[PDB]
């Protein structure tokens, strides 16, 4: 983000960059002795060793070409997206008093990249813009189809079967499980319509038999002259031989 | 089978069609692909490809991880894409039938190699397009019959939840029992008829009290 937001003239700022450089090497197993003292003015040789170590974290088993290092190192920084140019000549004079401040800054920027990368490695999409839901499953299927296609085809029935199986489990639906309840819920509806018919025949056979037992009750009350809830005992006045003798 | 190998000219058309959208597609030319691919363009392409295949937001490629620990977060923007590209591209290019993709290919893209990588990606995109059709068909057959089991549990549990005289009888039964008689209902239009012996009384030519007395004399 040109510009240099960094105070490369502040000795305290540089010394602090040096300290980070020192700490990172010591704490991440750099194979050579380093110290605040040894990093005040490194040689081109030691610089190249330190740089090979660091860039190693982003390009495993990297080693620098035995020629044209003045071109490689800046190109490497450029491609990593370092915002500031590294001159061909500063490479030749890395630890010199007007150069080291710029280089150590670059190294400390490289260390931050590494920290970022390192992090997004330890710590570690099912909807798609085309309209695919359950993308992880679709990807699994597409991949398996592609590999098959890869070899011979042009059928993917193994794949389609496996996919069908996984869709059966994910939705719990079968052409059988759906059909089973189809006749199963139809079976109790006719039975409910049949249980309705019992309760409908129970209404007419109750209201007609209670209307028929009342007429017989009137027939007994008139013939025998007896009401329960007596007459004709020579008065027809309201009130067996105990009642007839009084 | 190795995958088909498009020429640069055709690669631009397929990328426009399938990967780069609107202004990004319009701006693409052979020049930023050959003979010196342009890292910034390739980054765009790989990101789009990944977003299409895996469903990953563009945002995700510019994310500064938690307790980062970096001095100047903002001097880091040029590097961020790369970190996120590598991890996905290591997994994705093998799928496209590419097995020798290396970080250098992201940082500093070479002509002949990125052409071969682009054809690998493009061919996979066409294939999944074909796979999408058949998958989606299967995914509207199973999810549709799942809708037919929602309605099949709506009509089943509702009709499973719906399924989830002691005064007039004893009065009309005492008459029958204590008297030991029952009427015949063939008692003509006026007379009284029943069984106890057969009882047959006229009633038009007989008093009420005579009938009562005759019936109780048999008890």
């Amino acid at each position: 983000m040109i510009k240099d937001p960094r105070p490369l003239n502040d000795k305290a700022f540089i010394q602090q960059c040096i300290r980070q450089l020192c700490e990172f090497l010591t704490e991440n197993g750099y194979a050579h002795n380093v110290s605040m003292k040894s990093l005040q003015a490194p040689s081109v040789k030691d610089f190249l060793k330190i740089f090979t170590f660091l860039y190693g974290f982003l390009c495993p088993s990297y080693e620098l070409p035995d020629t044209k290092f003045e071109e490689e190192v800046p190109r490497i920084f450029k491609d990593l997206g370092y915002p500031f140019a590294l001159s061909k000549s500063s490479m030749y004079t890395v630890g010199a008093p007007h150069t080291w401040p710029h280089i150590v800054a670059a190294l400390v920027w490289l260390i931050d990249c590494i920290k970022i990368h390192t992090a997004m490695k330890e710590s570690s999409g099912e909807e798609t813009e085309d309209g695919i839901m359950h993308n992880k499953l679709f990807l699994d299927y597409t991949i398996k189809c592609y590999e098959s296609f890869m070899s011979g085809a042009d059928s993917f029935d193994e794949m389609n079967a496996e996919l069908q199986s996984k869709l059966k489990d994910l939705f719990n639906v079968d052409a059988f499980k759906l059909e089973s309840l189809e006749a199963k819920n139809r079976a109790l509806n006719e039975q409910i319509a049949r249980l309705e018919q019992e309760r409908s025949t129970a209404n007419k056979a109750n209201a007609e038999r209670l209307k028929r037992l009342q007429k017989s009750a009137d027939l007994y009350k008139d013939r025998l002259g007896l009401e329960i809830r007596f007459t004709n005992i020579n008065p027809e006045s309201p009130f067996r031989k105990a009642f007839t003798a009084t | 089978l190795s995958f088909p190998r498009y020429n640069v000219a055709e690669i631009v058309i397929h990328i426009r069609n399938k990967i780069l959208t609107g202004a990004d597609g319009k701006n693409l030319t052979k020049n930023d692909l050959y003979p010196n691919p342009k890292p910034e363009v390739l980054h765009m392409i790989y990101m789009r490809a990944l977003q299409i295949v895996y469903g990953i937001r563009l945002e995700h490629f510019y994310m500064m991880p938690v307790n980062s620990g970096v001095m100047y977060p903002h001097l880091m923007e040029g590097f961020l894409p790369f970190s996120n590209l590598v991890t996905h591209l290591d997994s994705f290019l093998p799928i496209c039938r590419v097995n020798d993709f290396e970080t250098a290919d992201i940082l500093c893209p070479k002509a002949k190699r990125t052409s071969r990588f682009l054809s690998g990606i493009i061919n996979f995109i066409h294939f999944r397009e074909a796979c999408r059709e058949t998958y989606m068909e299967f995914l509207w057959q199973y999810k549709s019959s799942a809708d037919k089991m929602q309605q099949l549990n709506a009509a089943h549990q509702e009709a499973l939840m719906k399924l989830e005289i002691p005064s007039a009888v004893y009065v009309a039964q005492l008459y029958h029992q204590v008297s030991k008689i029952e009427w015949e209902y063939e008692c003509e239009p006026g007379m009284v008829k029943g069984i106890h012996q057969p009882i047959h009384l006229d009633s038009t030519q007989l008093s009420r009290k005579f009938i009562s007395d005759y019936l109780w004399s048999l008890v």
